[PDB]
RNA sequence: CAUCCGGGUGUUGUCUCCAUCCAUAUUUUUUGGAACUUUUC
């Protein structure tokens, strides 16, 4: 978006960084009766596809792209529930014997959960402080328990006063 | 069991069979049926030789086993 | 397609006249009808015959010996 | 144990049996077993005089199978 | 070349095998096979590769301390850097293993990394070209879908033998946290679901022909691999092999007998949740939340297994992908099933025969190569060919074909190209090799000139041989390009680099079209955004060092029409008049469905080669059609089809029969250009009525004649018919929660299509899978409105499969309709204005 | 048993065997078992008279088989 | 291009605390078709 001059409307926005943008020649390539109009083409697609919409982009990143769309299911109000719990969320759906002694090898225990299991499941999704049991000790003023909220959508509710203050404190981290 | 025959792994063996023939080589995998298998063999029919290669023996055509020589680095 | 021991099934039915060849001895053969048999292919001979053909003349062969077994 | 053999692609096919005794046999493959006993039809001895028969020859017997035709 | 050879093998990171066996095994035909990896979006493919690239090398020098233990999934294939940055599977890059099976019988496998992403299926049809079946991956959670749907059927059609992978297992039981009763239930309803639309085979986690794993976490399943491995242990043998069978559907075993009856007596499971799931559930359950004391007992009680400390101290994930690893073995149930999977004698002649005619002659002793794709390796462009036949070597003098000259199909017919090299692909190496045998994939130096795309690679010593020989068919890519983008270099004085670049960019993407306007715009067709995108990056970075100018994204057009003609020779001695027709709907998808007329289905005109009566036969079982235009079919254009219709082809049908060629040649050349737009014409029959011809034809009715004149009568016909602009629509589909469907049907709305074909609710996962239909011309950026409106929840797909234009709205030439520049078309005219804007373009 | 897949590893090669024939068998091996049966092509038959043959296709009993003889790679194959 | 606040590793000297693999007598191996004779070189 920097490199682009073409800021997100959440996003922080910068000066150019490439100074001109002067030329702009009306030509058979270019010109109107030529082309074929609909669409935006709003600046989001330029940041998205920075070699498709965006013509001549220079020091551009090329940007990750799609990741699986992840289901999980986390329950915040009754710890009662077990831990292999169907939800409301999920879509409806005379030969030969061998000694009894033989059975599964791992099902001696009855039960596969454990009262502290549950838990454990759900720190499996968690960030990098929790889902690492061994951690090398880092000084006060480093860490930045501060730093997320600004790194996420400022939401519809807030007054501008607070949406202004996500986008200033996006602009310092970027640079 | 088979304690001992596990012992005999990578020696240089003298093996008799009933046709009478004695295959000689190394011992590189052993069987419950006693099938040997043998490398770089060599039959001593009787003043005789050939040079056979890898042999895979079976039960039934060993008779008596024997070895050679200690077990090489 | 048609099993082994199905095969030898008609053989009783149809009292069949049968044929038996020894495993290390082709000098010798058998004849006879079958009543009856077994898992291990032991086979109870009636009216059985040594087979020159120098023919002379109710048995039980054990499964061991056998080869062939063919009709008429 | 007991691994049935894979003689499903000679079944129905001509054969040139050998087994115990240096004895010979032709036939068409019907059936198989367990312990490789076999189902022949139209059996022909291989004596050189051939003999037309029409036989279950046994497993143990036998030393080898093969093919005449391609 | 010994010296090159000690070189190059530094470079490599051999292995454990070694490559002496692996190459010493090649030369049995039966010894060795070729298989492709397909699936959709991010189903593991890479990864699963990943897992046996890790089994066979012991450095590796890729990974980093970081990734080994858990977290990063270590890439292997995605050798290319948009590939890395992407994120996606682009281009695909083959691995080659000598790999083991249960028996203990290795061979060696071809392995084939095909991109998942929906528009470079291109792709996935040139990995299946080669492949002799395909392993089909499914994630569990997201169950199948229409792009599965799609590559079983064209799998199947080219009799690719399939075998089904379900993928992500612990994510249904990590992610979702299903009950193992339940889970069971899931899986049970993946495997009904592949099976319905497959025909004539029925798998079943019974016959192996389905496979459970977790890429990520480190594991593969078959209900085989698991009763060997550990149960087999336990019980004799000569009742296991049976096990397998009582264990899958409806059976239960009480206390050592085990009946088909549903649960009587008191706590009860069938059994593949008592034997299998359970455990399995236990195993993550009592990884992560036991006492790494208590989990020590299990392991040598149960499995044998003894950890040592440091094997305790490392995370949660990365632990538990060690246990995984740990107790589940190397990849080899996958082997051994894919290995007791697949018969030549059945397919073979099948697979071969569809690529080429029925035949065959001169089997053996001769060389034989199809060439699919080519590679951008760090060193020029390599050719992928799998070795058809005979044997290749260093130096040798190869004659090369292109498909479309066969198509055509002594002196001039034969080029070619000595092979300098053969190397056989390993993902980020290439191992060297003196010579190729038949069956193997092999990467090739310096064919490469001679074809752009498919060629086909024989050497004959033989006349009769050399006649017997059928070239390889085309390879009909799954999609049609439709996109269209207009290039121009930022500085006329460049353009040499650019026409260079372009010609490259055909030889490394199949789907790309390059067509040269006479204005000097180079037209690009690709297939969708992401695929253009990674085009014009690779153009102005990897290939050419020149900024472009890209245009705005367009679409082609196709002409038509809905419903008397006359005509004259520009020597006035000719007359034609040609009724132009409508074409029944059912007609136009038989057409586009490229087949053989097999089973009971409507026979593709290409096989009007077969008799007439035949041919007739068809259109009048299926359509009622009337049977003197059946029997007077002459042939189809380049797309639809022309008839034969009035009393003078009686009268003189000797003289007609000499201008059929001529009329013939022109009618290709005149459909695939048009009136409206110089673009083709679809869903049009014409009929010959009249023909009028010189007297005496005195070398009067020639070609320079005849040919513009019929061609000049199409157009007007067109024209009086009433014609159309067609539009080329994708499908839509989009993956999204239930509360999120307003937004979607807004955005639908929005777009301009708005056409939901279905809703269905993804049984056993929170989620919709919405299928509608769009617009080309409206669907620029119409994945990032879904991804940004949604929150990044769900997701969309666009594939052109049945390759429908639909009428665009207003009349085809109607004047007053349209208003100025800049404003979005109104709807009761989109014709009008998608012709001026075209016409401009074409003078 | 290791005695059976080295078997099982040399399908496809060229192999040599003696049976209680007394005659010795090379062809190339198609399938093999935990029985010792065997399927083989282009067999090139010498018996004790040194009578040589040709047999298309055959296959075998183990119970007949007295050893077989294996190709030279197949040592340092994985036990 | 630099500074500044920090981090890791090795090494050297120190300090405190502590020690100096299944069991099968009835067809593919381990409960035998073996036994025996004679001629040739
Ligand atoms: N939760 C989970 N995700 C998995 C597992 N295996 C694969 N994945 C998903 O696969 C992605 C990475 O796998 P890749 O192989 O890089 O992706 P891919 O399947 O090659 O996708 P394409 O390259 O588009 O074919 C991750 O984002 C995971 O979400 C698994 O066992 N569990």
């Amino acid at each position: 978006g920097k490199a682009l001059n073409n800021a997100i409307p959440g996003g922080p926005k910068f000066e150019p960084l490439y100074p001109r943008e002067e030329e702009e020649d009306y030509n058979e390539f270019n010109s109107i009766d030529r082309v074929i109009f609909r669409v935006p083409i709003r600046s989001e697609y330029k940041v998205a596809f920075p070699h498709l919409y965006n013509s001549r982009p220079r020091s551009v990143r090329i940007p990750w792209y799609n990741n699986p769309v992840s289901c999980i299911i986390q329950n915040d109000e009754e710890y009662d529930t077990p831990a292999l719990f169907f939800d409301p969320s999920l879509n409806p759906i005379g030969d030969f014997t061998l000694p009894e002694d033989f059975a599964p090898l791992l099902a001696e225990e009855e039960e596969l959960i454990l009262p502290n299991t549950k838990d454990a499941m759900s720190l499996y999704h968690s960030p990098f402080p929790f889902n690492r049991t061994k951690g090398k000790m880092v000084r006060a003023q480093d860490v930045a328990l501060a730093k997320k909220w600004f790194l996420q959508h400022p939401d519809e509710e807030y007054p501008v006063k607070v949406k202004v203050s996500y986008q200033k404190l996006l602009k310092n981290y970027v640079l | 069991h088979s304690s001992r025959l596990a012992n005999l792994i990578d020696y240089k063996l003298r093996v008799l069979t009933q046709d009478g023939r004695v295959y000689i080589g190394q011992l590189m995998a052993f069987d419950k049926h006693m099938n040997l298998v043998l490398n770089e063999c060599i039959e001593e029919r009787v003043v005789e030789k050939r040079v056979l290669g890898l042999t895979i023996l079976r039960g039934e055509q060993i008779l008596s086993t024997v070895v050679e020589d200690k077990p090489l680095l | 397609m048609v099993p082994p021991i199905n095969c030898i099934f008609n053989f009783l039915q149809q009292q069949t006249p049968v044929t038996i060849w020894l495993f290390e001895q082709i000098g010798i053969r058998i004849k006879g009808k079958i009543v009856g048999f077994d898992e291990f292919m032991n086979v109870v001979i009636d009216e059985a015959v040594e087979i020159k053909e120098d023919v002379e003349k109710k048995i039980l062969l054990k499964g061991d010996n056998i080869t062939l077994i063919t009709s008429a | 144990m007991v691994s049935t053999p894979e003689l499903k692609k000679y079944m129905d096919k001509k054969i040139l049996l050998n087994i115990n005794g240096s004895r010979k046999v032709a036939g068409i493959l019907r059936g198989y077993d367990i312990f490789l006993n076999v189902v022949l039809d139209d059996a022909m001895e291989i004596n050189a005089n051939n003999h037309q028969l029409g036989t279950v020859i046994r497993g143990n017997s036998i030393i080898s199978l093969e093919a005449l035709d391609a | 070349e010994h010296t090159i050879f000690t070189q190059l093998k530094k470079n490599i990171p051999k292995t454990r095998y070694n490559r002496d066996y692996m190459l010493s095994m090649a030369n049995i035909p039966e010894r060795i096979i070729n298989v492709g990896v397909i699936g959709p979006l991010h189903s593991g493919k890479t990864s699963l590769m990943d897992l046996l690239v890790i089994d066979s090398h012991k450095r590796i020098p890729d990974m980093s301390k970081n990734v080994e233990l858990g977290w990063k999934p270590l890439r292997y294939l995605d050798n290319l850097k948009q590939e890395i940055d992407r994120g996606l599977s682009i281009k695909l890059n083959g691995s080659t293993l000598l790999c083991t099976d249960l028996e203990s019988k290795s061979r060696m496998i071809n392995f084939l990394d095909a991109p998942g992403h929906v528009n470079f299926m291109d792709e996935t049809a040139v990995a299946l070209a080669a492949s002799d079946l395909v392993l089909i991956v499914i994630d569990v959670v997201e169950g199948v879908t229409f792009v599965v749907e799609q590559l079983i059927k064209q799998s199947i059609k080219n009799n690719v033998a399939m075998c089904f992978v379900i993928n992500k297992l612990d994510r249904l039981i990590l992610d979702l946290k299903l009950p193992p009763m339940d889970a069971y239930l899931k899986l049970n309803h993946i495997i009904a679901n592949i099976n319905s639309f497959t025909k004539g085979n029925v798998f079943s986690p019974i016959d192996n022909n389905i496979i459970f794993a977790s890429t990520k976490l480190g594991f593969t399943f078959t209900i085989k691999e698991f009763v060997s491995y550990y149960y087999a242990h336990s019980i004799p043998s000569s009742k296991i092999d049976d096990f397998t069978t009582r264990l899958w559907g409806s059976v239960y075993y009480h206390k050592g007998n085990f009946r088909t009856k549903p649960f009587e007596n008191v706590e009860k499971y069938p059994t593949f949740v008592e034997f299998i799931l359970i455990p399995l559930y236990k195993i993550f359950s009592y990884a992560l939340s036991m006492e790494k004391d208590k989990l020590k007992n299990l392991l040598r009680s149960n499995f044998r297994v003894n950890l040592s400390q440091e094997a305790l101290q490392y995370d949660p994930q990365p632990f538990l992908k060690h246990v995984l690893q740990l107790i589940f073995r190397q990849q080899t149930g996958l082997v051994d099933a894919i290995t007791r999977c697949y018969q030549p004698f059945e397919l073979f002649d099948n697979k071969t025969a569809h690529l080429s005619i029925p035949g065959k002659s001169t089997p053996e002793g001769t060389l034989w190569a199809h060439v699919l794709k080519t590679v951008d390796y760090g060193g020029a462009e390599w050719s992928l060919v799998r070795i058809y036949s005979g044997l290749l070597k260093r130096g040798d003098t190869v004659r090369i074909l292109d498909t479309s000259q066969s198509e055509s199909r002594e002196d001039d017919e034969t080029p070619s190209c000595e092979v300098e090299e053969i190397g056989l692909l390993g993902g980020r190496y290439v191992y060297p090799v003196h010579e190729a045998h038949k069956g193997q994939i092999v990467l090739i130096k310096g064919i490469s000139s001679a074809y752009i795309k498919s060629a086909t690679l024989y050497s004959v010593k033989s006349k009769e041989d050399m006649k017997q020989l059928k070239f390889f068919k085309p390879l009909d890519y799954i999609t049609e390009a439709v996109f269209k983008i207009v290039l121009q270099p930022l500085l006329p004085r460049e353009l040499p680099k650019l026409l260079d670049a372009l010609n490259k960019i055909s030889k490394y993407y199949p789907g790309v079209i390059i067509k040269v306007e006479e204005s000097g715009e180079h037209v690009i067709l690709g297939n969708g955004e992401l695929y253009m995108d990674c085009l014009l990056y690779d153009l102005r970075a990897s290939y050419a060092k020149i900024e472009i100018k890209i245009s705005d994204p367009l679409t082609v057009f196709s002409e038509s029409c809905s419903n008397s003609r006359l005509g004259e020779e520009n020597l006035p001695g000719l007359s034609i008049s040609v009724a132009a027709e409508p074409m029944d709907s059912k007609m136009i998808q038989d057409l586009s469905r490229n087949t053989l007329g097999k089973g009971q289905n409507c026979l593709d005109i290409d096989g009007i080669m077969d008799n007439p009566r035949k041919l007739s036969k068809i259109l009048r079982t299926e359509y009622g059609w009337d049977s003197l235009a059946s029997r007077n079919v002459w042939s189809f254009y380049n797309g639809n089809v022309l008839i034969n219709d009035t009393l003078p082809d009686e009268i003189s049908p000797e003289l007609l029969s000499k201008y059929k060629e001529q009329i013939i040649q022109g009618f290709y050349w005149a459909v695939k250009e048009g009136p409206l737009a110089e673009e083709p014409i679809y869903g049009v029959q014409y009929k010959l009525l009249s023909i009028s011809v010189p007297s005496d034809v005195n070398i009067d009715v020639m070609k320079s004649q005849i040919i513009p004149l019929m061609k000049k009568a199409c157009y007007v016909g067109l024209l009086t018919a009433i014609p159309i602009l067609l539009e080329p629509i994708y499908e839509v589909d989009i993956t999204v929660h239930a509360p999120l469907l307003p937004i979607v049907e807004e955005l639908m709305k929005k777009r301009r299509g708005s056409r939901i074909y279905k809703t269905i609710k993804v049984a056993g996962t929170p989620l919709l899978e919405v299928r509608g239909q769009v617009p080309v011309i409206e669907s620029a950026g119409f994945e990032t409105d879904l991804r940004l409106s949604t929150n990044g929840l769900g997701m969309c797909q666009l594939y052109f499969w049945h390759k429908i234009w639909r009428k665009v709205p207003g009349d085809v030439l109607d004047k007053d309709a349209f208003i100025p520049k800049l404003k979005p078309a109104p709807i009761n005219s989109l014709s009008r204005d998608f012709v001026m804007k075209t016409r401009r373009r074409k003078g | 048993g290791i005695p059976v897949k080295l078997l099982n590893e040399a399908q496809g090669h060229i192999v040599s065997l003696e049976l209680t024939t007394g005659a010795t068998y090379r062809g190339k091996l198609v399938e093999s078992e935990d029985s010792m049966n065997v399927q083989l092509r282009d067999v090139i038959a010498t018996e004790p008279q040194g009578a040589v043959t040709h047999m298309d296709q055959i296959f075998v009993r183990g119970s007949q088989i007295k050893f077989i003889v294996v190709p030279d790679l197949l040592k340092n194959a994985p036990l």
